[PDB]
């Protein structure tokens, strides 16, 4: 029997599907779209070139190893795309594959895609929606973070970067952002604390929602961490577009030059 | 150490410090398997490291850890131990630990039960004494109870009175008065102060001797009666009555006293039943008359200096009198071989009180382990830290020669050359007073420290010649410093020039004075011109090593730079004494005239806590005045203790940081006026 | 002074409970020549600790977590204090020592009002962009993305160490049991499984995250071997006007 066929077929559609249309369902209830989505809103119809579809993550530990915990794709989706005809390298992390958190292959993927973007000098774009480090995968993912910080550095400087918050962002997933060089957030669905308001109760005593600890509304007005809030994903997407199209391709390029009336 | 001797296999150790470590090494050179209790806080400790295994007995404290009879028993049913040694001190005069011991199968390496409580008590020991038909001091048989009576007493006995209280020691509840008003109110003090230190409340009225000089015969007993008196061994330097020089062969007694005095102790531990390693401590005035004072039913801490002189390992033969064999030697063959002389360094600051208990973390320790003739028995090692709960000991260090000028040389030597750093040591004030006129002569007794210095110790005063000399080796060790700060390794893009000076012209600070030196250099060889005087000084110039040794108008001198800054100050200790001296540039002090004093008072009136925590202990009270940078309180985050302090002379307006208080950071505690 | 002494004061410098803190100051008198150093900014920020000193004769930034204050947490002050000693440390070519206890970022409102975020990955970019030779020592406790900030082998650092009473862990075992385990309800075995294999740091050395475990008192010589071998070190980066770092 050709069952690698159907194999393949079953692992695409599993892939294009998440981890399940109930956790589709709640996201969407939340207002928040799903990567894919997000990537075909950013990128120009019929540009997008799919990056590492079928990697899955190496854990053995604490049950990880069992059929319900092998999700393809691991909680993120890269690859390349245009914009208004020029080139740039995207990633969008899923929050319905436990919860976004990052483990081995997704930092993978994300230095995979980066060493792309400089080998070939277009910028990167890239939409966070982590809910932390994969605890199970243990050091393993404090590793992939700083591989990832690694080459933020890299790549400043060289390439243009660019960060959107649309989701919480907590833990050691806030470093990357700040490492580019524009971060964006979207009001009312994203958040950026190094740590929840449930420690700071418990340590600092003091009563903070995630509102006004990590909210848009308190990154682009008294902490500077972020440069613009929009409305919604929609806006945010339309908005990033406009704003990519100013910028050039590598430090190399000079200064773009459109058409002027 | 005979092999073939078939002793205990196994041997626990039920003390610790460098006693642990002394019985671990006789143990090991005689064949015996060692296991030795410990605390938590000692787990990495010198004598855990010697013995064979180790087994924890619990809590730092001394009283929950190696006072616990329990624990003790317990580790020695688990691990089989076949013998006990408990050293000195802890459990070593335990009654019903020897109870236990006898009772399950234990023996116990020491003297029997009935002697440990005949000489337990004072009043019993002085009785049995006098049944010993031995020289005893003046005094009344009984015990006073009231302030007539003491009076009555004194008036048969003489003025000269002493209150002690039955049981106990270590320099604790005995009061020197000498009249009757004085007999009395010494006797209130006494008895209000016997149930708080002691607990027993008895009181003993006894002759106070002129100038006693406190003598010991260390004496040897088997299981078959034979007692033998090893020599003996003068121990007056003490303060708070505690011992600190330790001289082996005594120099004021003579051969007739001697073999008097072993004769006394013999009969006495015959008396006894002694059967088993002690000591016997008596008093001899000037008049060569010796008294009776205390039977030690245990290893004298100071047992080692003899060892030096007789040349027999004590602990080995308490395991062969333990074992059962007869002693193996007779009263002719012990002989006094040579000289020996013990200081016992104490982590504890000469400069107050002759010895205030410090703590601290020892970052430094080395020993003068290549020094001739040079033995110490220590149960430190670097890194160990000084605590609390603990006596503050850190060594015992020996020296043995021909005679006593050698023996004194040797200590001079050996005490120059050890580097303690890390804690507060009274390393100055041993060798202060082995270089003493009086104690090389031998006029010594029990009142030396407070004869000699009245006001206190205060450190090595220095004479003309040896302040020449400070002052040559510290303008050659600045002159060092600088010539060593112009060699680095070669550019080839901008060469370096190195300069040419020839004579360096500085001014020395040292204490008040300011002294105008003339340094140059020819090589190793630093001719210095202080004040006139032409010295030269030679050396390695090695300015990494802790010990440099100069040579100044062929004079050896051992110094250590503890201390060097970019200002000019400069620590150094020399001769044991650390002295601090300004060593600036010639235009650097014409220029240093125009700057102002900046006086140091501070103010800090409103003083904050450090971190948020409780406040363990407070200094302070209100309407109490503070002096500046006094401490104001000890106050517990993450249980770390840190002492924060005040800045200026006021008094407290009210202390808001009591104890227990949870204080937060940057919070009102106390306020200055 | 010998390259090669040995230190053996700090074996036990480092308490065996968690909970008492110590003075990083002494581990860095210890290993230094002479015991001399010269530190910068010694009043302000001092949960870390920064200066010069030298090896071998050979001048080094040494660059470190203050367990004594505010129990080694970074925060704003301490990450702006050590990100432009390191970059001034890089651009003149002197090589950098790390000394790693830090059990994280410090919380509160305030921090997170004043950019705690931006400080930080400005002491993370510093110590990324070093071409200099560097050396860390983890001495105890590194958890979370800090662990990432102070020097980590994944920066393209050079050489690591750890002290038998090093812990990497995304976080303390404590809350890991909390969020690992929160459905079992039941860790009354589940704690000491979890401390008896991640509470040391076997995790990181297995994985190669850390080129040996050794003993403190042979810290001094090994750094010291390792300021000879990379003294030629030299790295190629992409060309670029300048870098921009979240100034
Ligand atoms: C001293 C060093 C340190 O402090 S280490 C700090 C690391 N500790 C963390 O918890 C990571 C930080 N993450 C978070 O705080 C929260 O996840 C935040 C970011 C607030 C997300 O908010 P929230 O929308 O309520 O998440 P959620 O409960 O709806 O999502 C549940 C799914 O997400 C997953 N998830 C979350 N965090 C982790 C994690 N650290 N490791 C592994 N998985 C994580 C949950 O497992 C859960 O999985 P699933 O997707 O439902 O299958
Ligand atoms: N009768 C006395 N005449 C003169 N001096 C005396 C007399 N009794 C005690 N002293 C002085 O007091 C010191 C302490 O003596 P003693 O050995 O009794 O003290 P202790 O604290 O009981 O000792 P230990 O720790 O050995 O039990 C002696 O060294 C001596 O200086
Ligand atoms: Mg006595």
């Amino acid at each position: 029997a050709t069952s690698v066929n159907e194999r393949i077929e079953n692992k695409r559609r599993t892939a294009l599907l998440g981890g399940g249309q109930r956790r589709i369902d709640a996201q969407h209830k939340r207002g928040k779209l799903t990567a894919r989505e997000r990537i075909s809103l950013l990128l120009d119809p019929g540009s997008f070139v799919e990056s590492d579809m079928f990697v899955e993550h190496r854990c053995a530990d604490f049950g990880m190893a069992a059929d319900k915990n092998k999700f393809p794709g691991d909680s993120v989706v890269t690859g390349r795309g245009r914009i208004n005809g020029r080139l740039v390298y995207v990633f969008s992390q899923d929050f319905t594959v436990f919860g976004g958190s990052l483990s081995g292959a997704h930092a993978q993927k994300i230095c995979k895609i980066m060493d792309q973007a400089i080998t070939v000098g277009a910028p990167v774009i890239g939409l966070n929606d982590s809910g932390g480090a994969r605890i199970q995968e243990g050091v393993e993912s404090l590793a992939g973070y700083a591989d990832i910080f690694l080459r933020n550095v890299t790549a400043s400087g060289v390439i243009p970067q660019i960060s959107l918050i649309m989701g919480p962002c907590a833990a050691a997933a806030v470093y990357s952002p700040a490492l580019t060089d524009f971060t964006f957030m979207v009001k009312d669905t994203s958040y950026l604390f190094i740590t929840g308001p449930d420690v700071v109760k418990s340590v600092t005593n003091e009563d903070v929602t995630q509102e006004e600890l990590g909210g848009a509304k308190t990154h682009t007005t008294m902490s500077g961490v972020a440069h613009r809030a929009f409305e919604n994903d929609v806006d945010a997407l339309c908005n990033l577009r406009d704003f990519f199209n100013y910028l050039p391709l590598s430090s190399q390029d000079p200064a773009p030059v459109r058409e002027c009336h | 150490y005979d092999p073939n001797e078939k002793t205990f296999d196994k041997i626990l150790v039920a003390n610790r410090g460098e006693i642990a470590c002394r019985v671990i090494r006789t143990c090991k050179k005689m064949g015996i398997k060692t296991v030795a209790i410990h605390s938590d806080v000692d787990a990495s400790s010198v004598h855990v490291k010697m013995a064979d295994e180790a087994v924890c007995v619990g809590p730092a404290p001394t009283s929950k850890s190696y006072l616990n009879m329990d624990a003790i028993m317990e580790a020695i049913k688990k691990t089989r131990a076949q013998a006990v040694h408990p050293g000195y001190g802890f459990l070593s005069e335990n009654k019903e630990f020897a109870r236990c011991l006898a009772a399950e199968d234990v023996v116990f390496i020491g003297p029997d039960t009935h002697a440990i409580q005949a000489m337990g008590d004072k009043i019993e020991s002085k009785l049995l004494a006098k049944k010993a038909e031995v020289n005893t001091i003046p005094g009344f048989d009984g015990v006073v109870k009231d302030a007539e009576e003491a009076v009555r007493i004194a008036r048969e006995i003489g003025y000269p009175v002493m209150i002690k209280a039955s049981a106990g020691g270590g320099g604790k509840g005995m009061r020197i008065a000498w009249d009757d008003e004085e007999t009395r109110d010494g006797f209130r003090l006494s008895s209000q102060e016997a149930a708080s230190s002691f607990g027993d409340d008895r009181l003993l009225i006894e002759k106070f001797i002129d100038n006693p000089r406190h003598i010991e015969i260390q004496v040897l007993g088997d299981k078959h009666g034979n007692a033998l008196w090893l020599n003996e061994r003068e121990c007056s330097i003490q303060r708070r009555n505690q011992k600190v020089v330790e001289e082996a062969p005594s120099i004021f007694l003579d051969a007739e006293t001697r073999r008097a005095m072993g004769e006394q102790a013999v009969a006495l531990a015959r008396a006894v039943k002694y059967s088993s390693a002690g000591t016997v401590e008596f008093l001899v005035d000037s008049k060569k008359n010796f008294y009776f004072l205390e039977m030690n039913t245990r290893l004298q801490v100071e047992h080692p200096v003899t060892e030096c002189i007789t040349g027999l390992d004590l602990v080995q033969e308490m395991i062969r009198v333990a074992k059962g064999y007869p002693l193996r030697h007779k009263q002719a063959d012990i002989r006094i071989n040579g000289w020996a002389v013990e200081c016992r360094v104490y982590a504890e600051d000469p400069y107050k009180s002759f010895g205030l208990p410090s703590i601290g973390r020892l970052s430094q320790y080395q020993e003068p382990l290549h020094l001739p003739g040079v033995r110490v028995d220590s149960g430190i090692q670097p890194g160990s830290d000084i605590s609390i709960y603990y006596d503050p000991m850190i060594s015992k260090l020996i020296t043995y020669g021909s005679d006593r000028t050698e023996a004194l040389k040797r200590m001079a030597d050996a005490l120059d050359n050890y580097v303690i750093r890390g804690v507060t040591h009274n390393i100055a004030l041993l060798r202060e007073v082995i270089i003493n006129s009086r104690f090389v002569k031998g006029d010594i007794s029990t009142k030396f420290l407070s004869d000699v210095y009245p006001d206190g110790f205060k450190g090595h005063m220095l004479t003309k010649s040896e302040k020449n000399q400070l002052l040559a080796i510290a303008s050659s060790l600045f002159v060092a410093f600088q010539l060593r700060a112009q060699h680095f390794q070669e550019n080839s893009r901008m060469p370096v020039i190195k300069p040419d000076i020839a004579n360096w012209e500085l001014s020395v600070k040292l204490h008040d004075k300011v002294h105008t030196v003339v340094a140059s250099n020819n090589g190793s060889v630093f001719s210095v011109e202080v004040d006139g005087s032409k010295l030269n000084v030679t050396s390695t110039w090695n300015l990494a090593s802790p010990l440099l040794s100069v040579s100044v108008d062929g004079t050896q001198r051992t110094v250590q730079c503890l201390s060097r800054e970019a200002g000019g100050n400069m620590s150094i200790q020399f001769l044991g004494t650390v002295y601090k001296v300004n060593i600036l540039t010639r235009l650097a002090a014409e220029l240093n005239k125009f700057m102002l004093e900046k006086v140091t008072e501070d103010t800090s009136s409103v003083l904050r806590s450090p971190m948020p925590g409780v406040v363990v202990a407070v200094s302070v009270k209100p309407g109490d005045a503070v002096a500046e940078g006094q401490e104001i309180c000890v106050i517990e985050a993450m249980k770390m203790q840190n002492s924060m302090t005040a800045g200026k002379t006021g008094t407290v307006k009210s202390v808001h940081c009591q104890a227990g208080d949870t204080v937060g950071e940057g919070d009102l505690l106390v306020e200055l006026e | 002074d010998p390259s090669d002494r040995l230190v053996p004061e700090l074996d036990t410098i480092v308490p065996l409970e968690s909970t008492k803190a110590y003075n990083m100051v002494d581990i860095i008198h210890s290993v230094v020549d002479e015991r001399e150093f010269f530190e910068i900014m010694p009043n302000y920020a001092k949960n870390i600790i920064v200066g010069f000193a030298r090896m071998n004769g050979r001048t080094v930034g040494i660059v470190g977590n203050q367990p004594k204050v505010a129990s080694g947490c970074l925060d704003i002050n301490s990450s702006v204090k050590g990100a432009r000693f390191v970059r001034f440390c890089d651009a003149f070519n002197i090589p950098l020592i790390t000394f790693v206890d830090v059990p994280g970022f410090l919380p509160g409102t305030a921090q997170e009002y004043g950019g705690i975020i931006r400080h930080g990955a400005k002491l993370l970019y510093a110590f990324a962009e070093a071409t200099v030779p560097k050396v860390t020592v983890i001495t105890r406790k590194a958890y979370g993305g800090a662990y990432d900030v102070m020097s980590s082998k994944h920066l393209c650092g050079d050489t690591n160490y750890a002290w038998p009473t090093a812990e990497i862990a995304v976080m303390g075992a404590k809350g890991a049991v909390e969020i690992i385990f929160k459905g079992h309800e039941n860790v009354e075995a589940a704690q000491a499984e979890y401390i008896e294999k991640f509470a040391n740091p076997f995790p990181a050395a297995v994985r190669g995250f850390v080129d040996d475990i050794i003993q403190p008192s042979s810290t001094r010589a090994r750094i010291c071997c390792d300021l000879d071998v990379l003294a030629s070190k030299k790295v190629q980066r992409p060309w670029r006007k300048h870098a921009n770092i979240p100034l």
